[PDB]
C-alpha cells in the first residue's frame, strides 16, 4: 500500500469510519483486471470495439489506477469502463461513450487518467453534461512538462468543468513531467506509486495518471461522509482546503488534504 | 484521416435523425450519443465538406486519440 494515501491525509477519514462505502467510482481506462482478489469491481462496460471485455486489462494502467482509488477509498465500488485499448489509446467517441455510460448508470465520480494536447467539442459536451448531472469529474493534468509560459495541461483536464490533477513526489515537489498551466486545480502523489497490476501483480507507475485517482478516491471519501454535498461542493472543498505548495502555474491550489476537505 | 464526430444543431435528438443526415451525405454512422448532440461516423473528404455545409450540422471534428497518462 502506497505512501500517497497518508500524504493526502486519507487516514483521518478512515479513522472516523468513512472509507467510501456505497460511492460508485467509474474508472475510464484500459479495463480493470479480474486478476485482483479484492478490487471489488461492481460492473462495467467496454467501448473499445476490438476489446469487448472490460475486466481484461492488456495495458496495465487501468488496473493500477483502480487500485489507487481503492487504497484511498477502501469500501468504494469501482466500475471498469474500458475506453482505452492495449496500446493505451482510445478515440474521443469511445471515451464519450464511457462518460455517457457513467451518466446513465448514476456513477458518483468519473476518473480519467488520460489526455491529448488538443480538444474535441463533443468531449467537452460529455464532461460538461456529466458535471451538470452531478458527477465529480477528475482527470490527470498531463505529462508534457514545461513549454515556456504556455499551458501544457492536456484535455479533458484542460476543460473548466473537469478537475485537473498534477503530480508531486513524496516530498511535495512537483514531478518534472507534470503539466503546468492556469487550468491546474490540485496536486496529488504521482511518482512511483505502488498499486495493483495485471497478473495479480503489484508495482510502481509514474504519471499524472497516478495522481488523478488519489483525488477520485478523495471525492469518494468526502461523499461517503457527506452524501448531501453536491459535486460542486465536493470539488470546492478539495480545492479550497488544499495545502499551498506555493505557486498556481505549477501546483494549482496545492496538495489535496482530505481531512481538511471533509466537515 | 477518416474517423469523425458530427455534432448537430437542435431538433436531431433521435439516432434515426442523425443517421439520416450522415447517410444522405455518403457517410457511415458508427455510434449516436445519448446526451451529447452528436454521432461518430466514418467520412470521405467530400462527405466532410457536405456535412460541414449542412444546416443540421453544428461541427465536424476528427475523432482524435487520447492516451493513458502513465509510464
Ligand atoms: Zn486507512
Ligand atoms: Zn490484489
Ligand atoms: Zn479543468
Ligand atoms: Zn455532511
Amino acid at each position: 500500500v502506497s505512501y500517497g494515501v497518508a500524504q493526502i491525509k486519507a487516514p483521518a477519514l478512515h479513522s472516523q469510519g468513512y472509507t467510501g462505502s456505497n460511492v460508485k467510482v467509474a474508472v475510464l481506462a484500459s479495463g480493470i483486471d479480474s486478476s485482483h482478489p479484492d478490487l471489488n469491481v461492481a460492473g462495467g462496460a467496454s467501448f473499445v470495439p476490438s476489446e469487448t471485455n472490460p475486466f481484461q486489462d492488456n495495458n496495465s494502467h487501468g488496473t493500477h489506477v483502480a487500485g489507487t482509488v481503492l487504497a484511498v477509498a477502501p469500501s468504494a465500488s469501482l466500475y471498469a469502463v474500458k475506453v482505452l485499448g492495449a496500446d493505451g489509446s482510445g478515440q474521443a467517441s469511445w471515451i464519450i461513450n464511457g462518460i455517457e455510460w457513467a451518466i446513465a448508470n448514476n456513477m458518483d465520480v468519473i476518473n480519467m487518467s488520460l489526455g491529448s494536447p488538443s480538444g474535441s467539442a463533443a468531449l467537452k459536451a460529455a464532461v460538461d453534461k456529466a458535471v451538470a448531472s452531478g458527477v465529480v469529474v477528475v482527470a490527470a493534468a498531463g505529462n508534457s512538462g514545461t513549454s515556456g509560459s504556455s499551458s501544457t495541461v492536456s484535455y479533458p483536464a484542460k476543460y473548466p468543468s473537469v478537475i485537473a490533477v498534477g503530480a508531486v513526489d513524496s516530498s511535495n515537489q512537483r514531478a518534472p513531467f507534470s503539466s503546468v498551466g492556469p487550468e491546474l486545480d490540485v496536486m496529488a502523489p504521482g511518482v512511483s506509486i505502488c498499486s495493483t497490476l495485471p497478473g495479480g501483480k503489484y508495482g510502481a507507475l509514474s504519471g499524472t495518471a497516478m495522481a488523478s485517482p488519489h483525488v477520485a478516491g478523495a471525492a469518494a471519501l468526502i461523499l461517503s461522509k457527506h452524501p448531501n454535498w453536491t459535486n460542486t461542493q465536493v470539488r470546492s472543498s478539495l480545492e479550497n482546503t488544499a495545502t499551498k505548495l506555493g505557486d498556481s502555474f505549477y501546483y494549482g491550489k496545492g496538495l489535496i488534504n482530505v481531512e481538511a476537505a471533509a466537515q | 484521416e477518416k474517423k469523425y464526430i458530427v455534432g448537430f444543431k437542435q431538433g436531431f435528438k433521435s439516432c434515426a435523425k442523425k443517421e439520416d443526415v450522415i447517410s444522405e451525405k455518403g457517410g457511415k454512422l458508427q455510434k449516436c450519443f445519448k446526451y451529447v448532440d452528436a454521432a461518430s461516423a466514418t467520412l470521405n473528404e467530400k462527405a466532410v465538406e457536405e456535412l460541414k455545409k449542412d444546416p443540421s450540422v453544428a461541427y465536424v471534428e476528427e475523432d482524435k486519440l487520447y492516451r493513458a497518462l502513465s509510464a
